[PDB]
RNA sequence: AAACUGAAGAGUUUGAUCAUGGCUCAGAUUGAACGCUGGCGGCAGGCUUAACACAUGCAAGUCGAGCGGUAACAGGAGAAGCUUGCUUCUUGCUGACGAGCGGCGGACGGGUGAGUAAUACUUAGGAAUCUACCUAGUAGUGGGGGAUAGCUCGGGGAAACUCGAAUUAAUACCGCAUACGACCUACGGGAGAAAGGGGGCUCUCGCUAUUAGAUGAGCCUAAGUCGGAUUAGCUAGAUGGUGGGGUAAAGGCCUACCAUGGCGACGAUCUGUAGCUGGUCUGAGAGGAUGAUCAGCCACACCGGGACUGAGACACGGCCCGGACUCCUACGGGAGGCAGCAGUGGGGAAUAUUGGACAAUGGGGGCAACCCUGAUCCAGCCAUGCCGCGUGUGUGAAGAAGGCCUUUUGGUUGUAAAGCACUUUAAGCAGUGAAGAAGACUCCGUGGUUAAUACCCACGGACGAUGACAUUAGCUGCAGAAUAAGCACCGGCUAACUCUGUGCCAGCAGCCGCGGUAAUACAGAGGGUGCAAGCGUUAAUCGGAAUUACUGGGCGUAAAGGGAGCGUAGGUGGCUCGAUAAGUCAGAUGUGAAAUCCCCGGGCUUAACCUGG
RNA sequence: GUUCACCACGGUGUGGUUGAUGACUGGGGUGAAGUCGUAACAAGGUAGCCGUAGGGGAACCUGCGGCUGGAUC
């Protein structure tokens, strides 16, 4: 199946490691799946501050 | 077997099964004699081999080779076609 | 002890009838009584009895591969 | 043989046993075949510790039950009071 | 968990006092501010629908009491089984809490410091029936219908408990507590009915909100 | 007295409206996973996937008071080399004890849910059975014989093991003798047991035959219990009967013959799927979904098959045969089965220690002493859940600075901070310290027993032998705010708004939708909101959904009356007088396990938890 | 021991059901500033629709029967 890699930017190509949840997109046919970010080979999201959880994000120091 | 003693219970359980097994098959001879003695309806020949197995039959019952139950009944059913065959 | 009451079916077996024992069971859910039936095979020693007629029938001992009930008293007979 | 034993309930380092007759082959918490009273080791002494009816525990004993060494005691120091 | 953070802008929020600062200056000085609720805007437009009264009455009563929702949300499922009224039984048990009496017989400045006594081991309950005083530490303590409350010998002279019954005086005493300030000793005669609380807390709003 | 309390809607089709109708949402729940974060305690829970393969250790032993005995061990008596205090060899003489014969246990306890749609389970009954240990009886327990394991002697085998000759004991085995019951009977009569051990002739543990209990097991009947008809016909030992066999026992269970039956639209047959229940979640209820942990039942133990022994198995850590796999081998042959407890590899989104003790409750053995018990009781790991506590508390204004907004000076963060005065829960440190223990043994006394004040047993006293947990729970002191806050969200549903950046890009999104240069919807900040040692996301069930409508919907035009009729099964059905009592109603009785749910109480400092009725 | 009976493994042949794949092929859907027309909605410029048959690049056209869920009369 195919799904969506949500944040500004990630780190994924051929043969990476992803782990995929539910839920679908509205704006794309035949996606229903989120790429979960910060959980095998998926970095989360490099900048992110106020909702960090949803996009792996360490909690800055 | 992995233990001692259930190395120990089987080889004592072909000791308790040869024993028995003698013993199974004497009381089945003796039974062969009164049911051929009954193909050839003969009741003299058939009383006196309903005779003789009622000791072993019922002896065979008391040591446990068989059970009263059946030895009871193998008398019962035995003398119920012999008692019928010209009395 | 546990005697039943029902018709008589079929009687082409040597001492035995087929008995029809009809029951209401209700619906679980919707509560409207269905009528319902099973077929019991009974023993009659004598084979007197036909089909069509009303026959008690108690629980015994199984006399056969499929019976186990036994006939007790021909209540009415066919008209 | 048929057991007059204490099944345990209760919870963690707080035990509260039944006093139950049961076959001697069924776990200890298992199937029984009578409860007939309860056991409390750390109760108060304004609260019941012990109770046990006295009628079945005999019956079960004219009839062949056997008592175990806890119950056996609980009864020699719950009838002599 | 409990709330730690400021006093006065929860009072602000809800738009009334709560009772969250010792009363030696009135509500209004203390503050000052307490006509906006807190933070940029606070006063402004946008009309509040029905679920704001309902969140905003159930949010008030938690303050007050210090209660956080997952020990309050169990009180509503005590007070609905419960017979009689559900916002009724919600209210006798909030104030039949082992650190609400304290404090509603003047040992503490507030529910705050006098939940500093009760978990701070300073406050003895003494079941009725049973002849012991226990030393407590849980604040949630259901009080019942006779327990005898007394303070702790080591915390007896205790500078912070002898300026709050002075501040309790003015503030009353009701009249289902006994207290007794000589021997630093009280009793939860009876539970507080309806007519012995504030009347602008309405509790139909809390069983309202606990319905979806 | 009480168990008797319970029901919310919103957004989205239109220019607007009402209706219809789908979609989405707010709730609760979990053996959960993941992301960010994380202090403690109590109580629970923890391979849901591979019934995948399993290294290693443990999970079933015990009895010398059945027996020959003496491999070790410890003593004891004498030989004393005496080396004078070194010290050894003979002895089962004693405590005991390896292997061996014999008994009991190993059929329990523990695990798993593959199979199984009905030899299952649930409910209610039945009759044609067996039942070790236990309770209460009854009649006995007499007298002989031939062996044999261990031990020898000699081989064979790499091992696993094995072959032959000789041969000893027994509560091993086999005759004979008797037999209250019990069995067969043609009812005249026939046949059938056992074993000794222990304590000072007695008593006791045994053994034999059996009766009645109890317990357990087997068997049968009726009713109920998933989906598919794009599966309608299914059966030939198949349906029934007789003679015979077989079983502990009814029975086509088997067999020979005889008849031609048996089942099915009330769903047979064939399929797919599944362990069943008490229960659990949800729901106002009715329902719907589900069958973890606890308890009952069932089935299974690498796979297929057969049995043995035994009261009980077609046997989880027993046997035999066959097979796949793994391993050892001297290549001839052999060994094994974690779905026991830990644990490994693997699979997976994901689920823990190769821990302690039998102290307690149980189970096995024993006369006891005592041994065994991965049951169990605990400890370890994990925020996995429920519950509880904490991360301080008061007081503090020309309302400090810093941030943010701003109309450039005000607002806000905000009594918030600082300052001042306190407090020490939890954690840490130091003490003290219940209860889980049942009082074994030994001694005395009484009663029974007896030929006996012995022995044995029951009862009554003394006494303190026994604690894994454990450095316990609790209780009392010391110290210092000291060691302890994050997560999501803020357009509407839906509680909470502003700047800056960006410019239909980057991105968000459950839905409606937002983003194209002034974005409350993206990203960051300030402020706020809701939860809080958690908070969100995903998966999943029910709800809202009266959206399968039984409670409780519709069919003129929104989806929906068959083209019309006749008619089979079926459903339903006029009046009056009777009978019956099946349905219906009421009463009684038995049963509906316990736990769970609810009500009233009682103990944990509260609660979760446990618990009585 | 031998032999017969029952029987597990295993083998053989022939069918049924069912999963994945398959050159090619049929319609369905989504996608942009496409190409060809303009079939329907007004009497949509030949009223529309239903069944059926023939025809046609394609919407569609025509015949037969039916309906109003057809305006103008």
């Amino acid at each position: 199946v195919s799904s969506y890699i949500g944040g500004e930017g990630h780190n994924l190509q051929e043969h990476s490691v992803v782990l995929i949840r539910g839920g679908r997109v509205k704006d794309l046919p035949g996606v229903r799946y989120h790429t979960v970010r910060g959980a095998l080979d998926c970095a989360g999201v490099k900048d992110r501050k106020q909702g960090r959880s949803k996009y792996g994000a360490k909690k800055p120091k | 077997a992995n233990t001692a003693q259930a190395r120990k219970r089987a080889r004592q359980n072909t000791k308790r099964r040869q024993n028995s097994a003698s013993q199974r098959s004497m009381v089945r001879t003796y039974l062969k004699r009164v049911d051929a003695a009954i193909a050839a309806k003969d009741y003299d020949a058939a009383t006196e081999a309903y005779k003789k197995a009622i000791p072993v039959l019922d002896r065979m019952a008391d040591k446990g080779i068989i059970h009263k139950n059946k030895a009871a009944r193998r008398k019962s059913r035995l003398n119920k076609t012999i008692k019928g065959l010209q009395a | 002890a546990s005697v039943l009451t029902g018709r008589v079916v079929s009687d082409k077996m040597d001492k035995s009838i087929t008995v029809l024992i009809e029951r209401l069971v209700r619906h679980p859910l919707y509560g409207k009584q269905l009528r319902r039936s099973t077929k019991i095979k009974a023993h009659d020693e004598n084979n007197v009895c036909q089909q069509g007629d009303l026959v008690r029938i108690k629980e015994t001992r199984p006399i056969s591969k499929t019976k186990a009930w036994t006939l007790v008293d021909v209540v009415e007979k066919v008209e | 043989m048929v057991v007059i034993r204490l099944a345990r309930g209760g919870a963690k380092k707080r035990p509260f046993y039944q006093v139950v007759v049961a076959d001697q082959r069924r776990a200890r918490d298992g199937r029984y075949i009578e409860n007939i009273g309860f056991f409390n080791p750390l109760a108060k002494e304004s609260e019941e510790a012990v109770r046990l009816n006295m009628e079945a525990y005999h019956a079960w004993i004219a009839k062949g039950a056997q008592p175990s060494d806890r119950v056996a005691s609980l009864v020699r120091a719950y009838n002599k009071a | 968990a409990r709330y730690i953070g400021p006093k006065l802008k929860l009072s602000r929020r809800e738009g009334t006092d709560l009772g969250l600062k010792s009363g030696v200056k009135p509500y209004d000085v203390k503050t000052k501010k307490a006509a906006r609720p807190p933070g940029q805007h606070g006063v402004s437009r946008n009309k509040t629908s029905e679920y704001a009264l309902q969140l905003r009455e159930k949010q008030k009563v938690k303050r007050i009491y210090g209660v956080l929702e997952r020990q309050f949300a169990n009180y509503y499922k005590e007070a609905a089984r419960k017979r009689g009224a559900t916002g009724e039984n919600l209210l006798a048990m909030l104030e039949s809490r082992l650190d609400n009496v304290v404090y509603r017989m003047g040992f503490g400045s507030t529910r705050a410091e006098a939940r500093q006594l009760v978990s701070h081991r300073t406050v003895m309950v003494k079941k009725a029936g049973r002849d012991e005083f226990v030393r407590v530490n849980i604040p949630s303590i259901q009080l019942q219908d006779g327990d005898v409350i007394a303070i702790q010998e080591k915390s007896r002279e205790q500078l912070r408990i002898k300026n709050a019954i002075e501040l309790a005086t003015q503030r009353g005493i009701p009249e289902w507590l006994d207290v007794d300030h000589s021997k630093l000793q009280g009793t939860f005669k009876k539970a507080p009915d309806r007519i012995d609380l504030p009347a602008e807390i309405n509790e139909s709003l809390i069983v309202e909100l606990y319905s979806k």
